[PDB]
């Protein structure tokens, strides 16, 4: 079936046939490998005659170091438990360190008492050679020498099977003096042969050397009955593995095997023993048991500790939550109840997105480059027809691959079909008359945002907001589920479909399914869509690479779980190769990854002075998360005006301040006053057939 | 600016969009080819090529058909194709590609998830590798029926054998093991990396593990095994090992080219210009229907992190899979050479007789084949699969067991009656289930026995009364929607197994604009009475309520009936006031506890049917 | 990497090689193996590996032991490009360890 | 045959199709290369209207640059002459430093005087496009500009073939002030 080798006790060592012995080693000796061809090495290490660790070599391309105190390197660099690599899996089975070699027909165990163990499977039987013996029924002949010959001293077996490193070489070791007898302490090895439980394995494993072995390590002993414990813990082990599991053995006898904190020791504990976030896969589990260590009976593993089945918790993002506690997902919520999470189901709202050289984001999160030039139906409510959006994209670089939006037109049929254009600056036209803003007129507002750029809402269910330099963010409420339509896609929260087109039929190709949605015949059908434009201009390549990978820093690993990093890093990319000034769109990159953060609600302080700070104007101070609901003056003017806006980056006056329209940081004191649309100076007074008012404090 | 170059008519594409806001034929004609060209005789388009009135277009299993400038299409769900691509990308249901390296062994496809009755769960293990190396391999173990079947080292391992061995088969066909575990399971395995899975439409909605939820919708596809999705595919498939001691994937940063060419040039592009090869011509058909860019992905990844030495199989066995995604869009692509991933049959010509040379390769063959194994044809997912075909004159047939050709005869071997009281007419009913901790679970349940009793009394179906379930605990989970056509056995058996939430805090206001907005969003039943239980056992905090009146006065307008069903002390009898003073048949219910629900539960679907008119 | 070009390339000491082995020395051969596979780390052809390997077995060969060493899962070749034909297929081409080099056409 | 393409002079330049002009750069510019698909990039280097080296990159895996005062870096990294690597050779051919292609198909030299000089071949013959324009033997077509216009001011033309990098960005170059 499979052997097994023990090196158990303070210096005692099992041979894979039954050969048992003392060696209190003071290097690195061979435990078990192939004998004649090795392709792995397993090294017992040594010091001051005591275990230190127990270590594997694949054939000099990889070693691992499993220490006794639970310590583990791959070569120098220390790693953590669990661990798996080149077929090597490293996990805390039953509360005792495992390292399993599957692949390479053998696993090796440490218990919480510096035991080594290790089972070699049947395919190097009589092929094996080290401190663990051949293997080979025989075990008379278990002491073969590295170089081929029989001794009948364990220690020049031992001593031949060393191994030297660059750091360590080894010295000849040699049997320790010692005293040698206690009648007392010798009944507890007795317990081997008149005990009923221990009694069962006589037919399969012959007590006397074990009796042997456990009298003479009393001699050595420097303390009370426990002395004997190590003798019967490896007869124990050596009856499971040739079959007889001798349950009752830790009652009847003193002894009680070292287990971590809370858990207790167990014969023919199931190795797929179960933690929390565990699949209730039962099926899988065709391994016999083994001892070890198990949580109290109705407790449960999590992280290595015992936990009740009610009180451990659910896992996300790597992180683990109690029971009881919520997550947020925009608008929907997760609670934790028993291991998972209970989550909301709800439509929350839609965001496309065009932020740079023709980068989209599709209403259901689809990310998308297109770089057609022509006027092209961005977002339009097909089936109430409530409004109508469309971008004119025009090429904004030499390059063929840069092309941005320079204008944005939105229709609103319901105010009288009136025709917005959001212009390149950030200017706003009206039916062409161009506006002064903020602008407000039935449903319609349009303003300024602390950023400079224009904010668009119609109603609570439409909402935009345009940078002027090519960014158009579109926010519609989940009123407008499903019956969208344009380049934005149906906003069904189904990324599959957004390659839609008029047709009904959903195109493979982001060329064809953009060029359904342009609006002017005689405009250019986009042929191919040429990602990487780094090959046009080779020199931009490498700060391409060494600029945009700044989103994978950990400057933004705060953000990785909340928004997926590569659609932006890829457009990240592809902007600084294509665009004009590559610092500028590398700025704007990092402000669309930061924004989706912000969106998220993770605010990263990525600006710096290498990159991408705002230098506000005059006065003003730039802040990573301020209110604008009372920077301008106008605030003053109208404070019934409800605000309820979250806070953002941007340039805002000092807290004792206000903003004029000069962009002036005054006190309160000196603000103008905005009646019926007219601007009055402070301390100014009128009076009329009706009113009597007068202008202080800005109201 | 220094420039140095140089109502709307309507064409047959733009004739739905709007006007170019930058600046004639008749009414009823479109411009189309340079002329004026009248309407319902505009072509279609698709893949950028028009197709006239009349004319069709295959589209997997489904069909479309030009009328009026729009594709009518038929609306079968077609087999779906879970697939490994690779050593580390997996590619759902859905369509969702992503990456995920791992030691351990996962789940790749299981039914036995949420309340469905499981019958299959299939895992898959990574062997030699986690990042992709030339030494690695996979195993799939197949635990169908109680069964087990075990795919390894390029053979098939029955573990244990199935309840019915007829619905189970095994066919060898060209490079790939077939597999067909029932009806409407099925697995093809190129016995080296690439596992797919097919599944019939049968399995919608039930199946789940790393190949994600089939159900046509990509963005949930990450859901956790927890229930919970995630952003970050490592995660998710963290959350799906089957062993829980077994180690983690670490999330590794994501540079722009795996380890081995972030620090290696010529290398990087090496590995590029060769991938490319799903650019060049003998692929440049099938890039018009398949999109190369994901497994040019695959590939790139696989042949940095492999770097192999004799055989060239990351990258022969990448390049497969597409030509395969490829052949399985009818686009049979010809791309083995004798220099670039070459395979040869001629082992299984040459043999004692001397050469003998039925066996070629052949770019796909058909996957089924007739065979002294197999004498009757069988149905099986694949039409067409890459391998070495046996090739042999008409009425004589393979034997697998000779791997030879041989003669035929050398072959070796609704329910009114539920209670006293039925409500047969035109209601849509809405539940709204308080999922604060002010409830218990067990008092949740008795509250969910409330539910499911009172939708035993009510005709459930799209005719005559439809119902809805939803639970708020801060946000509004819905389990049940009103146009949701399943059986009324099933639906009450969907309410009988709500979850329990238990949040600290249920906002009653969201749950009002929830319903509003989203549940009401278009009265499609204006003739039926419209109806929600505001049941409810908890406060919400002030700042919350702001807009409480606001949603139900809107409720109201649309004339959806509100009946709030407080229950206990920590019930917020202000709110259940407040929509009592909007109209007077939003009458309250005001409850000692849950268990009083066993006792009101008679008068208040004689009042919810008192409420409603008949057909 | 390194240990893996080390253990494909110890092909050249294969049951397959182990009788060229006597006649001839596989070791420079093994050295051109291992810095040629370390240089190139090919691609989509293994043409660096294989060529080495089919080197060894070209001096092999003239030393009278031919050596089967192409198998399907290792440096295949196919020779059924020129059997295919416009009347369909005829299997006249097949690939040998070794042929007679100078035949007569 | 093979095209030739110069730049020479302070700030003149001559066409592989005969076009003749002057240009007084400020930024590097593309000289000549694969014009839809970009297999390799001649580019010149100028600096206050002077040029100051003749660089090459063979699809940003690698990048050469020859300086008119004998100097060659590989990326950033100085290496000496003669140089061999990845195809490209470079040479004191003739007592002037030559920059040899073959496999790509070009042949570059600077002469003791800092004239570039850039021979193609026929492969290129109307595939190409950069300062050295087209190549076309019709030469009025020569001024296509990176947008894929034809343009009557040289400038422009130039202008529209700059690369920028990330330590240098390029201005827009303008004649200069002169006394004729
Ligand atoms: C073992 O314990 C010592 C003492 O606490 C600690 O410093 C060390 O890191 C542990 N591991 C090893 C391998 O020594
Ligand atoms: C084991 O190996 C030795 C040495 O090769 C051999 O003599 C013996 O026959 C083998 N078998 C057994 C059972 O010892
Ligand atoms: C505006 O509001 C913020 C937060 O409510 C407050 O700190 C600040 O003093 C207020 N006034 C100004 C001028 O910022
Ligand atoms: C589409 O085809 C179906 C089935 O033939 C037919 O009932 C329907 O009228 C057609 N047109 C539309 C717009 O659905
Ligand atoms: C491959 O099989 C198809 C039948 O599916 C056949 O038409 C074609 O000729 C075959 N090719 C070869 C080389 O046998
Ligand atoms: C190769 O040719 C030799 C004759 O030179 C012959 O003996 C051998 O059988 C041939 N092998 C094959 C596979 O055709
Ligand atoms: C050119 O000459 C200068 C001045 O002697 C010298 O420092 C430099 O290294 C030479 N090469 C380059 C590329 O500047
Ligand atoms: C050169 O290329 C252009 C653009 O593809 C093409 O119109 C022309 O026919 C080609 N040949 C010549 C001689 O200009
Ligand atoms: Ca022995
Ligand atoms: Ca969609
Ligand atoms: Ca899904
Ligand atoms: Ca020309």
């Amino acid at each position: 079936s499979t052997a097994r080798c023990s090196l158990f006790g303070s210096d005692f060592v099992n041979t894979f046939d039954g050969s048992m012995y003392s060696f209190a080693g003071y290097c690195s000796y061979l435990l078990a490998g192939g004998c004649q061809k090795r392709s792995f090495s397993i090294i017992g290490d040594f010091q001051n005659g005591k275990r230190v660790s127990l270590s594997v070599y694949l054939g000099e391309f990889f070693d691992i170091h499993l220490f006794v105190n639970g310590t583990v390197t791959q070569g120098d660099q220390r790693v953590s438990m669990p661990y798996a690599s080149k077929g090597l899996y490293l996990e805390t089975e039953a509360g005792y360190y495992k390292l399993s070699g599957e692949a390479y027909g053998f696993v090796a165990r440490i218990d919480g008492s510096g035991n080594f163990q290790v089972l070699l499977s049947d395919r190097y039987f009589n092929k094996t050679c080290g401190l663990c013996g051949n293997f080979n029924i025989f075990a008379e002949d278990d002491f073969m020498t590295q170089e081929g010959t029989l001794t009948s001293d364990p220690y020049d077996f031992a001593n031949s099977w060393a191994l030297s490193s660059g750091e360590q070489w080894c010295e000849r070791a040699s049997p320790p003096s010692s005293s040698c007898m206690q009648k007392g302490l010798w009944e507890q090895c007795q317990l081997l042969k008149s005990t009923s439980v221990f009694a069962r394995c006589h037919p399969l494993v012959d007590p006397e050397p074990f009796v042997a072995l456990c009298e003479k390590t009393l001699c050595e002993c420097a303390g009370g009955l426990e002395c004997a414990c190590p003798a019967l813990l490896e007869y124990a082990r050596t009856c499971a593995q040739e079959g007889m599991v001798l349950y009752g053995w830790t009652d009847h006898s003193a002894c009680s095997p070292v287990c971590p904190a809370g858990m207790e020791y167990r014969q023919c504990v199931s190795p797929c023993a179960r933690t929390c976030q565990s699949l209730h896969i039962n099926e899988m589990c065709q391994e016999r048991c083994v001892d070890g260590c198990s949580c109290p009976e109705g407790q449960l593993l999590d992280e290595g500790l015992c936990v009740e089945s009610t009180e451990c918790p659910c896992v996300h993002s790597g992180k683990r939550y109690p029971p009881g506690t919520s997550l947020s997902r925009d608008c929907n919520t997760c609670i934790c109840r028993n291991s998972q999470w209970i989550c909301s189901n709800e439509e929350c709202p839609g965001e496309c997105l065009v932020t740079g050289q023709s980068h989209f984001k599709s209403f259901d999160n689809r990310y998308f480059t297109f770089s057609g030039i022509c006027q092209y139906l961005l977002a339009r409510d097909c089936q109430d027809h409530s409004f109508s959006i469309v971008i004119e994209t025009v090429q904004c670089a030499d390059d063929r691959d840069a092309v941005c939006t320079r204008s944005v037109t939105v229709r609103l049929p319901g105010l009288h079909n009136s025709l917005v254009k959001l212009k390149h600056g950030a200017g706003v036209a009206m039916d062409g008359q161009d506006v002064q803003l903020p602008l407000l007129k039935g449903d319609l507002r349009i303003q300024h945002t602390v950023t400079a750029s224009v904010r668009l809402s119609y109603g609570e269910d439409l909402q935009m907001d345009w940078d002027g330099r090519g960014r158009l963010l579109v926010k519609l409420s989940p009123v407008y589920a499903g019956k969208t339509c344009g380049l934005c896609g149906n906003y069904n929260g189904n990324q599959g479909d957004d390659f839609l087109t008029p047709s009904g039929l959903a195109e493979p190709r982001v060329e064809d399914f953009g060029n359904a949605w342009k609006l002017h015949g005689d405009c250019q059908d986009l042929q191919k869509q040429h990602s990487d434009p780094c090959a046009l201009n080779p020199r931009m390549t490498r700060f391409s690479e060494e600029a945009c990978a700044v989103l994978t820093s950990p400057t933004f690993e705060a953000c990785h779980r909340a928004v997926s990093p590569l659609p932006y890093l890829r457009n990240c990319r592809y902007d600084v190769c294509s665009c004009s000034d590559g610092r500028e769109c590398l700025c704007g990159a990092l402000a669309s990854y930061a924004a989706a953060c912000a969106g998220r609600g993770v605010r990263v302080a990525w600006r710096e002075p290498g990159r991408c700070e705002l230098n506000c104007p005059k006065g003003q101070v730039y802040l990573q998360c301020g209110t604008p609901c009372n920077l301008t003056c106008r605030s003053l003017s109208y404070p019934d005006e409800e605000c309820n806006e979250a806070c953002l980056e941007g340039c805002f006056c000092p807290p004792g301040l206000y903003m004029d329209e000069r962009g002036d940081c005054v006190p309160k004191a000196q603000c103008p006053c905005y009646y019926d649309g007219e601007i009055f100076q402070p301390e100014d007074i009128f009076s009329d057939h009706h009113t009597m008012c007068y202008c202080e404090d800005g109201f | 600016m220094h420039c140095t170059m140089s109502e709307c008519a309507k064409t047959c594409q733009n004739y739905d969009l709007e006007c170019m806001s930058m600046g004639l034929c008749p009414p009823g004609m479109v411009r189309h080819e340079n002329r004026c060209v009248a309407l319902e005789r505009c072509p279609c388009f698709h893949q950028g090529k028009e197709y006239a009135p009349g004319e069709t277009v295959k589209i997997g299993c489904n069909t479309c058909v030009c009328r009026d400038r729009k594709w009518n299409c038929t609306d079968h769900v077609c087999d779906a194709t879970c697939s490994t691509i690779g050593m580390a990308h997996y590619l759902t249901f859905d369509g969702l590609k992503y990456l995920f390296p791992g030691e351990c062994q996962y789940v790749l496809v299981q039914d036995y998830c949420g309340s469905n009755p499981g019958t299959f769960r299939i895992l898959v293990g990574n062997k030699g590798c986690s990042h992709p190396s030339v030494k690695c391999k996979k195993r799939v173990t197949i635990l169908v029926e109680g069964g087990e079947i075990e795919l390894f080292d390029g053979e098939v391992n029955v573990k244990r054998p199935m309840k019915d061995e007829t619905h189970f088969e095994v066919v060898e066909s060209g490079r790939y093991i077939i597999l067909l575990l029932g009806k409407a399971l099925s697995v093809v395995w190129d016995r080296h990396l690439s596992i797919s899975v097919v599944l019939k439409q049968t399995y919608q909605e039930k199946v789940c593990g790393l190949c994600g939820n089939f159900d046509g919708i990509q963005n949930n596809d990450l859901t956790s095994s927890n229930l919970q999705v995630e952003e970050d595919p490592v995660d998710f498939g963290n959350s799906w090992k089957v062993s829980s001691q077994c180690a983690d994937t670490r999330k590794v940063p994501l540079d722009s080219s795996p380890a081995t060419c972030h620090n290696n040039i010529m290398k990087q592009t090496m590995v590029d210009s060769s991938c490319r090869i799903l650019t060049s011509d003998v692929f440049q058909d099938c890039n018009k229907l398949v999109d190369p860019e994901p497994y040019l992905d695959v590939c790139i990844y696989d042949t940095c992190s492999c770097e192999s030495i004799g055989d060239c199989a990351c990258f022969c066995d990448t390049i497969a899979a597409y030509a395969h995604v490829c052949a399985q869009h009818g686009k049979v692509v010809t791309w083995r050479t004798a220099t670039l991933c070459p395979q040869s049959c001629e082992e299984r010509n040459l043999r004692e007789n001397g050469y003998e040379c039925e066996w070629r390769y052949n770019s796909c063959a058909p996957a089924c084949q007739v065979t002294c194994q197999h004498p009757e044809p069988l149905a099986c997912p694949v039409q067409c699969v890459e391998g070495c075909h046996a090739h042999c004159p008409p009425g004589k047939i393979l034997d697998e067991l000779l791997q030879t050709c041989v003669d035929p005869e050398d072959c070796p071997v609704s329910e009114p009656p539920l209670h006293d009281f039925y409500c047969s007419r035109l209601l849509d009913l809405v539940f709204l289930l308080d999922g604060s901790s002010r409830l218990s679970e067990a008092e949740f349940e008795v509250l969910k026995a409330f539910v499911v009793d009172m939708m035993e009394r009510l005709r459930i179906s799209q005719k005559w009364v439809r119902v809805a379930v939803v639970e708020y605990h801060d946000g509004s989970h819905a389990y049940i929607g009103l146009k949701d056509r399943k059986r009324p056995s099933e639906l009450r058996r969907i309410a009988s197994q709500v979850k329990y939430a238990g949040s600290q805090v249920a906002s009653t206001s969201e749950v009002l604009k929830y319903t509003l907005f989203q549940i009401f969003s278009k009265i499609d039943r204006p003739e039926a009475s419209r109806i929600a239980l505001l049941l409810m056992a908890s406060q919400e905090p002030q700042r919350m309520s702001r807009n409480f009146v606001r949603y139900v006065q809107g409720l109201k307008k649309k004339k959806v009936i509100v009946i709030p069903v407080g229950i206990g002390p920590h019930a917020n009898l202000k709110q259940i006031r407040l929509i009592e003073k909007q109209a007077p048949e939003n009458k309250a219910f005001v409850l000692s506890s849950v268990d009083e629900l066993e006792q009101q539960r008679d008068e208040i679907v004689s009042y919810l049917c008192d409420l409603a008119p008949e057909a």
